[PDB]
């Protein structure tokens, strides 16, 4: 029954070592980042092809 | 009936040590026959988790 905490806490910090590497490309806070560098890029060009 | 409380001392006393005898030969096998059976539980229940 010690065995069951033991491997469970286990899988626990092997999901989050795999969340922590890819969270650059998959956690929404860092792609929610990257998103507003683009769309204020794109809020900024839209306004320079009107005002061409 | 001093010998006739010595005769009922003697049927108690043996009745207790073919009881004592009997059940610890009842009691070795019955934690054996646990063990036996959590020797099952242990490798089935890991072998879920990796399986999890």
């Amino acid at each position: 029954e010690i065995k069951a905490e033991i491997n469970q806490k286990s899988l626990e910090l092997e999901l989050l070592r795999l969340e922590k590497e890819t969270a650059d490309i998959t956690h929404p806070l860092y792609l929610g980042q990257k998103h507003q560098a683009l769309q204020a890029m794109n809020s900024h060009l839209e306004a320079v092809l009107r005002e061409k | 009936m001093v010998e006739m409380i010595e005769s009922q001392t003697l049927l108690l006393t043996y009745l207790t040590i073919k009881m004592q005898k009997n059940l610890f030969r009842l009691e070795e096998k019955a934690e054996r026959n646990l063990l036996l059976v959590n020797d099952q539980k242990d490798q089935l229940q890991e072998t879920i988790h990796m399986m999890k």
